[PDB]
RNA sequence: AUGAUUAGAGGCAUUGGGACCUAUUCUCAAACUUUAAAUGUGCAAACAAACCGGCCUUAGCCAAC
RNA sequence: GGGCGGCAUAUCUGUUACACGACAACGCAGGUGUCCUAAGGCGAGCUCAGUGGGAACAGAAAUCUCACGUAGAACACAAGCGUAAAAGCUUGCUUGAUUAACGAUUUCCAGUACGAAUCGAGACUGCGAAAGCAAGGCCAGCGAUCCUUUGCGAAGAAUA
RNA sequence: GAGUACGACCAUACUUGAGUGAAAACACCAUAUCCCGUCCGAUUUGUGAAGUUAAGCACUCACAGGCUCAGUUAGUACUGAGGUCAGUGAUGACUCGGGAACCCUGAGUGCCGUACUC
């Protein structure tokens, strides 16, 4: 007949990869290099911004590598977002740049490092040019760690990179991935970057949906279902970032 | 071995065991090595960079050097009629922090935790008596020891 | 049963394999826009098999994935000139089947005096909704056995939307 | 597992004038090996040293101490 | 024995070699004096060899599709190590294959030089969102004094 | 008693085939105006919330293969020291010590850590 692949020779050397390989969550080869800090620098704490955005749901938290387990200092979602006035959108890039100023606000406080060190109070979409060590009192250092998602010129998990920047955390990078940022001019736009911080993004395209399912007789249906409505989408992430900035412990 | 390159006669040395390939683990690179600290140089192939030579594989000395992905450690090579104490310089994952010394700092806290029930309070495990003296031995199974005549059969 | 189980069309895969080094297929290239209506791929040879004429990385198929609106108005298209009958051996084990047409004018095209003719492949790829868990970044999985699309699950699905002549 | 190497058992359609597949088998390997000794080999076993609680210093590290 | 033959004359992997290291023979089995502006550097995406089911012409073999596939492929080369969201393949930008204050070290060792290599610090950078990685392609591929020869020590300041 | 995100050891966790799955969450799923990337909205990126636990995931079950752990093999193979030992020799026993491996058999089939939640 056919050769069986999997003989008991198959099975008896078989090395089974990492378990955090076989469930596809971990990529080790950059798990590696993100714990990796100099040997001169002995066990100083190093901390990741880890941020996973599943299918309703953004995680954004600060997570220091142990050899027992990795210790999360202060972690931050984005479906407590309705106890600051987000009841709506809370996976989109508008809801990225939301947890990331939850979270940069709920870290400091935990540190006692707020009240200085805030930044930003209202936002645009211009690049900062984080002040590290490597580059007065230094801001809070975790670098950025996507894991497993596609680095996009204009992705959530970059979302949540201005959100924890303009939140008063020192995150290092470059504007290269900002939605607002061309790739052959080589220049930023604020002007991009800004309307989907405020989520401006799905205020012609919620428009589009009451406008075009309402002249022809499931896209927006909790919020067509909602009374809410074009341009009070925007002026509704300006408030909220006042109730995430003033008062970041509140939760559901 | 009809050539006396670097990595001559490791075939076995620099390879690794059965079902335990890959690249290192994250405890090795949060394992922080300090000046001063007993390590253990091990090669570790699937680095390939900044491995010790094929001499210093089972060793084990003092580190004096820290570098970025650096380790120094000195170890003792006897050549003619001296030891002379070479200092070699490897990556971080070719050392392991020793184990030598485990035995020695147990007996020493021992030592502050007896001192720490003498002086102040008085209560102790007791020591422990010799399994070489001379007791009386209850028999609670005897057999007969006799060469069968069936234990040739095999 | 249970409406996840719906089979769909997932592919369906035009494939040309013209064969010559790209005198030819340069309007067998063109041919396959006039269908599907995105921009085709090439496609070049693995060794060099002295009697057929083709050697290594020169430009020898043209071949395109369609999916969508256009994976169910081609087996509608393409079928008209099986008259509904295509054999059992067709039919893959994986769940899958094709056929091939022998001349591409017999669709409904207008056939061009710059552009000759051309046969072709059509090779559907059968599947469930749910097949996603086997094609991701993260927490990329296998699809169970229960859920794969099977030979005598594609006889059916064949009979019950498009067809019903097997004709074994 | 790789390299050798005998032989019987049928799988029945997987084929052509034992190929193929599955379990076993007789017999082996300086340049094969899952496992693995005996003999060896490195380091440590309190007097320039480690141990325990403040202090001074540093343009070392860390958001800070 | 010397001669012819050869290279065991500088050198690399396996074995001899006797589970640290070191170990001889015109002992065994093969390599070396080259090769590369990418076959270097990096980021992203991808998975290989092979087999099985399938699809006009189209067969054992052309190309499409699906499944299984611990590496059975590949990494310029002898060999051994090593490697799978890679070290392989494709692609994208690149020049860290430059400089590197006479830093220290390893292998050979007389603890000499050479060749090769490792761990640094300084300049300027490359790729990357970042952490990082990179001063060749790991590990073989090479050379004293003397002589020849080239590069650097721009001009413009300075009452010295 | 469980989920999710980060995890440490890296099969007692794997492979195949069935079974079951409260909540909540993960997840399939819907979609293409913007950001973005493709032969292809497949992957990927964005924006969603009608549907379903079919699949993933989780758990449970195999005179399952594997893996792990003892036991047996077995004081057997082998070996350090010894002899004006035995044997033509090949080699063998003895003496003072150390002491395996596969087959086989039995067991059970992940475990610990941080933050948030049902
Ligand atoms: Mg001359």
């Amino acid at each position: 007949f056919v050769k069986v692949v999997k003989n008991k020779a198959y099975f008896k050397r078989f090395q089974v990869k990492y378990r955090r390989r076989r469930e596809g969550k971990t990529d080790y080869h950059a798990r590696r290099q993100m714990v990796l800090q100099d040997k001169t620098k002995f066990g100083s704490p190093k901390y990741r911004l880890v941020v996973r955005i599943t299918n309703k749901d953004i995680i954004a938290q600060i997570v220091q590598a142990k050899i027992v387990g990795d210790e999360v200092v202060m972690a931050a979602y984005a479906h407590e977002l309705p106890a600051f006035g987000i009841e709506h959108g809370l996976t989109n890039y508008a809801a990225a740049y939301a947890t990331g100023l939850l979270l940069a606000r709920r870290t400091l406080a935990k540190l006692g490092i707020a009240d200085k060190f805030q930044g930003a109070k209202e936002a645009d979409g211009s690049y900062s040019a984080v002040r590290t060590k490597k580059d007065e009192r230094f801001p809070f250092k975790a670098i950025l760690d996507v894991g497993l998602a596609r680095t996009t010129t204009g992705a959530r998990v970059f979302g949540v990179l201005k959100g924890a920047v303009d939140g008063g955390m020192a995150v290092p990078h470059r504007p290269n991935r900002f939605p607002g940022y061309n790739k052959e001019k080589s220049s930023l736009d604020a002007k991009v970057h800004r309307d989907r911080i405020f989520g401006k993004h799905v205020a012609e395209y919620l428009k589009q949906v009451k406008e075009e399912a309402s002249s022809n007789p499931v896209q927006f249906s909790r919020y067509m279902a909602a009374k809410v409505l074009p341009e009070s989408i925007e002026g509704m992430y300006k408030k909220a970032h006042a109730a995430i900035r003033a008062d970041p412990s509140k939760s559901l | 071995v009809h050539s006396y390159g670097y990595k001559s006669g490791t075939r076995h040395l620099f390879a690794k065991k059965f079902r335990k390939h890959g690249a290192p683990s994250v405890s090795t690179i949060l394992t922080n090595i300090k000046v001063g600290d007993y390590v253990d140089v091990v090669a570790d192939s699937a680095v390939r960079e900044g491995m010790p030579h094929k001499y210093y594989h089972g060793r084990t000395g003092i580190v004096w050097n820290v570098t970025p992905r650096g380790v120094g450690v000195i170890i003792n090579k006897p050549v003619r009629t001296r030891t002379l104490r070479k200092r070699i310089c490897v990556r971080f994952e070719h050392v392991r922090k020793s184990r030598c010394q485990e035995a020695f700092k147990a007996k020493e806290h021992q030592f502050q935790a007896y001192l720490a029930a003498k002086k102040a309070g008085k209560a102790l495990p007791p020591l422990k008596k010799s399994s070489r003296m001379g007791g009386i031995v209850r028999p609670k199974n005897v057999e007969v020891l006799a060469r069968r005549v069936a234990d040739y059969e095999a | 049963a249970n409406p996840m189980r719906e089979i769909v069309v997932k592919k369906l895969c035009i494939n040309i394999c013209v064969g010559e080094s790209g005198d030819r297929l340069t309007r067998a290239s063109k041919v396959l826009e006039q269908l599907c209506e995105q921009t085709p791929v090439l496609s070049r040879a693995r060794l060099t098999v002295r009697t057929f004429g083709i050697r290594r990385n020169e430009k020898i198929a043209v071949h395109c994935t369609v999916r969508g609106k256009k994976a169910e108005e081609l087996l509608e298209k393409g079928l008209k000139v099986k008259e509904f009958e295509l054999k059992s051996y067709n039919f893959s084990d994986t769940g899958s089947f094709g056929f091939g047409i022998d001349e591409h004018i017999d669709l409904g095209i207008k056939y061009d005096p710059s552009t000759g003719i051309y046969g072709m492949d059509f090779y559907v790829v059968l599947g469930r909704r749910g097949e996603r868990v086997a094609h991701r970044k993260r927490k990329c999985s296998r699809v169970g056995h229960s859920h794969h699309v099977t030979k005598e699950e594609a006889m059916k699905w064949f009979e019950k939307v498009h067809d019903g002549i097997i004709f074994q």
